[PDB]
């Protein structure tokens, strides 16, 4: 232990912290509280000294100090400022965050704002901003001008943020006036950050701040110590730009005297010292310092931990910054660079200087590499046709700059620098026009939310710079150049036309300008103008598409044209689509998910306009790129029986012919269903003839039914016969025959133990009862149910199937595959995949209304396959739900923000064999939350406090029993609402989620990442199922896997937007929320990361309506499902209203009106749907079409709280 | 070697270096501190849980230069596993069978054999 | 600061020498009735590279 502790700092820190904690837990056994308090004060002073006296920042050392602090609450009272400074300097942000937040929590206004604001610093040290607004949306935020600047920088605004912070600091008189010093310090720090973001040399002079208040001469103030990196970055950028002030050089010379100042300088600033020495032409010292920086940053990288991934990214930035300058100095005087034009310099600069950190490594790294490369090039020419090559290299550098900034959707650009780029670009046509599309793409990305009036004001600043004199350099460039010109022209035409149509009273439309006249010319009546604009946009989209065809990018042109024309049809709806859907199919001919997702839209446009599609489709017999359309086969496998356009049958029969499996169960579920219908009859006959050895699969399904309870099947049959009797004696005859084959026969294919005797003991009695084919049916049902309820399989082994009892997989019988994992997206499916071979049989039976059957199976490659068996319900709607889960996950993928936020959803597979018998996969790494919290909290309490005083004391007497809940819903009021709710949370402890999360937490930052991932997953689930209109009755409808803390939504048996629509028990919740979902991390108020997740999700969803409507209902949307507990048109209307922006309370009232209007106190229920509080009723002011933030916040506030406070069922466990 | 490593890393550029770093590959091996050690002394015997060290030393026993450090880490891993295997024998930890350090066994034994 | 924690840990470790159980074993009970004989370990400047007879 001692032989290794000195060798590795990390193990030394772990050992030291562990032994400290152990000795502290040991000493109190014989020490009094006064002694312990005195020791605590002494050690707090010691740690304050350590942090305030250290010049170096050893990550293990400071991390161990922070860990020791976080071990004990008594220690959790150290100086926040020193901790913040050390963690920021030593890149130990997360542990500092954890200790600071828990110190705030244990400290329980008090000026905790102090430890708040410094906390916020680390948050934008890690680039996290929603927690920042969550801080300022409280009384913690003293000046909301800082909140305004926060929301400004949220959209990457820096000039406006600089203005807000400057006017905050420059003004000292307010409604309260005199902000705290910490607030102003944070304001100026953010001003420094944005002046770095807008890294212009004059903006960097602002970043120099002129050392306000007349503040190693200036290295003494600690505020100036913080400013020092800003100061030196500004000064060095100005100097390398060409300045020769040498004031910073003199400062460096002064700092040279005093070993600590210069020592810190090479500790953190060696690379820029080498930069200056190169500017000083001091290659010797520059090389020395740069290799010193290499050593130091390598050591720091070795010190920091891997799962601090952002820290590793920053270290990569540092090391590449070192490497660019060192590789520059590596060839200064090594081959001859006075007149020897070695092409290596023209070679090493290529590939835009070898990956200039595209789409990642934010602006600072970008312009750092840019200035490094340009300085290197300038020096190379200084020591030295070739000038053209070096200028072109610089131009490529700056175009990487511009297009990167546009990729990050940056808007605080140097537009004047871009104009200078244009000025030097007009030197040659190609470089000029390249700058032209750079500028127009910038203007495109600038159209963000006000793009309507923004573009009507300036049409991309005279779109394409009015370069329609040298289009594609007089068409001398490639076909792609004119193709992109057509792309941009059609894009701006579409933008203008949609802006005018959406806002016929646009502010700049009324404005009289040459832009209005030229828009009229490109289109005076407004309808004529918009028609001409749309026509020209379509024409240029077609030109770009055909130019793309004549040579990836062609798929992109197809996407653009198809989306524009789908928009045209959608605005036309309340011939022309032929060629555009043909171009869509042409895109589909190349495997690409963005083209694949439009498949339901293609089906809808096929069926809505057959008059031309039935003629286009002659070439669509086999248009699959390689192998895809599997995810939607259900929507065709039942539509095949319908009189359906033939080529889709040809494609699907080819699919199921080369892939007999993965359609077998869809074909089984679609097998239950003239002049033209005989075509479908012969098609289904051909398909079922193409089916392979269905006898084994039928035996397997019969075995699964044998496992199912005959009592439940008889009850379902009785319900069906009662429903059908109320035509009769033919459907009654058919299902009577079914029942006779079920129980009436004294036999069953495959032998069980419960049903195997139930048949021979009750089927003949039933047949005697009913030779027919109401009350007598009820009497027979109650007489049969009061019999033996226990279900016994023939042991653990399944004799119900010979295949499961014996008869191992053989090549003669077509081996079955694991369900739901044979998907293709233009991909040849593997055949060494895992299939169904071997027996890992053990009957695991649960107890519920359906008693699900967890069945354990062995795989072809010896893998255990967990499957759950469900009884009578058409689960094809669940298959639709899973497919839409995949679709929305893809939508997250195509979204830039969600992909940057790394947003994805965990999904399972459901395979219903029949409506009366379905199968669902099981995961075996996930668990409910109830046990996961009951074990953490003491088991004695888990038993007692949850048995007696959990359900009774908060849900029954206040609602009094069953039935009295109705009358108390009539009698519900705000006062009893608040009283009952408060009694509910007082009845139950909290932070069990915290105890769990720390139970699988090894390091504080690991716990932080776990909580972040868990909260992100929960927010995604909530928005998903609320949009789906699917509730979850209670806590146990949510599983979570401990491998990555991934919660998964379970028990989605409710219909779309039907939780009280056909349910007498009210389930008006928007999502499953509890006090623990608040307890995930208390110092936060549910206005941060989950709120940003909601905003981004809805922003992505602002374009789905054109797609989801095409896929959520394609056939009937599961007929009779909305009446077995109605029109799918109502459901699609509600979905469109919700996705286009809607008031959630209005949605709840609409749902209550449909199928629940007749209930007593229906007016009371729709009133409490608006909210029991005025701060919940006020949601009238936001209405359909409202902003994303307004919709999500009102959904969080007025739809979630008041109902759970006042009106809830014990099954929901409102305490949970 | 490391000089040229950082050389090539910087010469490559960000678009490939980003590929240096899913489920997040963090599992927090054990839910319990079932491995413990009361340190000997003359006055008190505070108890130390050795679980947290088990993963770290693993890679330290696997990937580390300075052969002396490598062998020292392997020796410490030897000692720690050698002690912990005997701890379960003292008091039989419950479970479905005998999973006293089942998860720890799964984490350790494969890489133990690998080394 | 680099070595502070390491040196402190070493100081707290090697001072633990007067404890009576410090040289005692943790488990007087052998794992089973087995015969244990002293084992030696040898190292050199030799490692697996270009090996023949």
């Amino acid at each position: 232990l001692q032989a290794v502790a000195q060798r590795d700092p990390i193990i030394a820190k772990q050992l030291f912290s562990s032994l400290f904690s152990g000795i502290l837990k040991e000493m109190d056994k014989f020490k009094t509280l006064s002694e312990k308090n005195n020791i605590t004060q002494k050690l707090l002073q010691d740690f304050n000294r350590f942090l305030n006296t250290t010049f170096s920042f050893f990550p293990p050392f400071v991390s161990c100090i922070q860990d020791i602090s976080c071990q004990h609450a008594a220690l959790l009272s150290l100086d926040p400022a020193a901790v913040s400074a050390g963690c920021l300097a030593s890149l130990q942000q997360p542990v500092g965050i954890r200790l600071l937040e828990e110190a705030l929590l244990r400290l329980l206004l008090p000026p905790d704002v102090l430890r708040w604001v410094e906390l916020a610093k680390l948050y934008r040290s890690i680039g996290e901003y929603d927690v920042l607004r969550g801080i300022f949306t409280s009384e913690i935020g003293t000046k909301q001008i800082t909140q305004s600047a926060l929301l400004a920088e949220a959209r990457s605004d820096y000039s406006e943020a600089a203005k807000q912070y400057d006017e905050a600091l420059n003004k000292q008189d307010w409604v309260d006036g005199e902000p705290t010093e910490a607030e102003k310090d944070f304001w100026e720090l953010a001003s420094l950050d944005c002046y770095n973001h807008l890294a212009e040399w004059k903006s960097l002079e602002y970043c120099s701040t002129a050392s306000i208040d007349s503040e190693k001469i200036w290295s003494e103030p600690f505020y100036q110590e913080t400013y020092l990196p800003y100061m030196i970055r500004s000064k060095l950028k100005l100097l390398l730009q060409g300045e020769a002030d040498q004031s910073l050089l003199t400062f460096i010379d002064k700092a040279m005297h005093g070993e600590l100042q210069k020592a810190i300088l090479e500790l953190h600033y060696s690379q820029e010292l080498s930069l200056l020495y190169l500017l000083q032409d001091d290659v010797d010292r520059a090389k020395y310092y740069i290799q010193n920086g290499i050593q130091s940053f390598m050591q720091n990288y070795s010190s920091i931990d891997v799962l601090l991934h952002q820290s590793r990214l920053t270290k990569l930035q540092s090391v590449q910054a070192l490497t660019e300058i060192q590789e520059f100095i590596s060839f200064i005087s090594k081959q001859g660079n006075l007149s020897s034009q070695v092409p290596l310099k023209r070679l090493l600069n290529t590939w835009t200087n070898r990956y200039p950190d595209a789409k990642m490594d934010p602006m600072n790294i970008w312009d750092d590499i840019i200035t490094n490369r340009c300085f290197f090039l300038s020096k190379i020419e200084e020591k030295l046709d070739i000038s053209s090559l070096i200028r072109s290299c610089k131009f490529s550098m700056k175009m990487k700059m511009i297009d990167s900034a546009r990729k990050q959707n940056n808007f605080s650009l140097a537009m004047k620098l871009l104009k200078e780029l244009h000025k030097e670009s007009k030197t040659r046509d190609d470089w000029l026009v390249s700058w032209v599309q750079s500028y127009c793409r910038l203007s495109h990305c600038r159209s963000r939310s006000q793009g309507c009036s923004e573009q009507v004001l300036t049409v991309l600043k005279t779109v394409s710079l009015l370069d329609e004199n040298n289009v594609s350099s007089y068409l001398s460039k490639n076909i792609l150049a004119f193709r992109d010109q057509n792309i941009l022209l059609g894009t701006t035409y579409r933008i203008i036309a949609n802006a005018l149509s959406s806002e016929p009273a646009c502010l700049a439309e009324i404005e009289e300008d040459k832009a209005r006249r030229i828009l009229e010319l490109s289109g005076e009546d407004s309808e004529k103008v918009i028609a001409g604009l749309y026509q020209r946009a379509f024409q240029h989209l077609s030109e770009a598409v055909q130019a793309a065809e004549e040579e990836a990018g062609v798929i992109d042109a197809y996407m653009t044209l198809a989306d524009f024309c789908d928009q045209q049809l959608r605005k036309e709806e309340e011939a022309y689509p032929a060629l555009v859907v043909e171009k869509m199919l042409k895109a589909l001919k190349l495997n690409s998910n963005e083209a694949r997702l439009k498949f339901p839209r293609l089906l809808q446009i096929i069926e809505r306009y057959p008059e031309e599609t039935l003629s286009l489709m002659t070439k669509e017999i086999s248009s699959v790129p390689c192998w895809q359309f599997i995810s939607w086969i259900s929507h065709m496998v039942a539509l095949l029986d319908k009189d359906q356009a033939v080529a889709v049958q040809h494609s699907v029969e080819e699919i199921t012919d080369n892939y007999p499996q993965a359609i077998v169960y869809p074909f089984i579920i679609s097998s239950e269903s003239t002049s033209t219908g005989h075509k479908n009859k012969e098609f289904v006959a051909r398909i079922k003839s193409k089916l392979d050895q269905g006898g084994v699969i039928q035996d397997f399904i019969n075995a699964l039914d044998q496992l199912s309870n005959p009592e439940l099947l008889f009850k379902d049959w009785s319900n069906d016969v009662r429903a059908e009797l109320a035509v009769n004696k033919k459907n009654i005859e058919k299902m009577y025959e079914r029942m006779y084959a079920a129980l009436g026969d004294p036999k069953a294919p495959g032998l069980g133990a419960f049903r195997r005797k139930f048949i021979q003991t009750f089927g003949k009695e039933f047949d005697k009862h009913f030779g027919k084919g109401s009350d007598f049916n009820d009497i027979t049902n109650m007489l049969l149910l009061k019999m033996n309820k226990d279900s016994k399989p023939p042991g653990n082994l399944k004799e119900c199937s010979p295949w499961m009892s014996d008869f191992k997989v053989e090549f003669l019988r077509n081996e079955l595959e694991i369900p739901g994992q044979y998907d293709g997206r233009g991909k040849p499916l593997p055949e060494y995949h895992v299939r169904i071979a071997g027996f890992d049989e053990r009957v695991t039976v649960m107890a519920s209304l359906r008693r699900p059957k967890r069945i354990i199976i062995r795989g072809h490659d010896e893998r255990e396959h967990p499957f759950l068996v469900k009884g009578g319900e058409d689960l094809r709607q669940d298959q639709r739900v899973e497919q839409l889960f995949q679709v929305m996950n893809g939508i997250l993928a195509q979204d830039s923000a969600c992909s940057q936020r790394a947003l994805q959803l965990r999904t399972y597979s459901v395979v219903p064999m029949t409506s009366r018998l379905g199968l669902i996969e099981w995961l075996e790494n996930t668990v409910t939350l109830k046990d996961l919290l009951l074990n953490t909290m003491s088991q004695e309490e888990k038993a007692a406090y949850l048995s007696d005083p959990r359900a009774p004391p908060c849900e029954y007497k206040d609602w009094l029993d069953v039935g009295a809940y109705m009358l108390m819903y009539k009698g519900a009021n705000r006062t009893e609402t608040v009283t009952s709710f408060r009694k509910r949370e007082s009845k139950v402890p909290a932070d069990l989620l915290k105890r769990a999360f720390v139970r699988m937490s090894t390091s504080p930052e690991a716990f932080l990442a776990l909580r972040s991932h868990f909260a992100s997953s929960h927010a995604l689930i909530c928005i998903s199922h609320w949009i789906l209109g699917i509730g979850d009755r209670h806590l146990n409808n949510f599983m979570v896997a401990m491998e990555t803390g991934g919660v998964i939504g379970i028990d989605f048996g409710h219909a779309f937007g039907s939780a009280t629509q056909f349910l007498p028990v009210p389930e008006l919740m928007p999502f499953r929320l509890t006090r623990q979902f608040i307890n995930l991390m208390l110092p936060m108020k549910e206005t941060g990361l989950m709120y940003s997740i909601m905003v981004h999700a809805l922003r992505a969803f602002r374009s789905d309506p054109g797609l989801l409507t095409n896929t959520m209902d394609v056939f009937v949307k599961e007929p009779s499902f909305d009446w077995k507990n109605w029109y799918p048109r109502q459901k699609i209307c509600y979905a469109k209203r919700k996705l286009a922006g809607a008031n959630p309370a209005v949605i709840t009232c609409d749902e209550l009106l449909l199928g629940h209007e007749k209930a007593p106190a229906f007016r009371d229920y729709v009133a409490v749907a608006r909210g029991s509080k005025d701060h919940n009723i006020r949601a009238q002011e936001p209405e359909s079409g409202l902003s994303e933030e307004t919709q999500v916040k009102c959904l969080m506030d007025q739809a979630t709280d008041p109902n759970i406070l006042g009106r809830t069922w014990e099954g929901w466990e409102p305490w949970m | 070697i490391r000089i040229r490593v950082v050389q090539m890393l910087g010469s490559l550029g960000g678009q490939i270096n980003k590929n240096l770093l899913m489920m997040k590959s963090y599992v927090a091996w054990d839910r319990e501190k079932r491995l413990s050690f009361a340190v000997p002394f003359r006055e008190m015997k505070p108890v130390i849980f050795l679980d947290v060290f088990l993963p770290r030393v693993t890679e330290l026993a696997l990937t580390a230069s300075d052969r002396q450090t490598k062998v020292a880490a392997c020796e410490l891993l030897h000692s720690m596993v050698m002690f912990m295997l005997g701890k379960a024998t003292q008091m039989p930890e419950g479970g479905q069978g005998a999973p006293p350090m089942y998860q720890l066994y799964k984490r350790t034994f494969p890489v133990l054999l690998r080394l | 600061e680099v070595h502070f924690l390491s040196l402190a840990t070493n100081f707290l470790l090697e001072m633990t020498s007067m404890s009576p159980d410090y040289p005692n074993p943790m488990f007087e009970h052998p794992l089973s009735e087995c015969e244990f004989q002293e084992y030696t370990i040898d190292s050199d400047w030799r490692f697996r590279s270009t090996v023949l007879t």
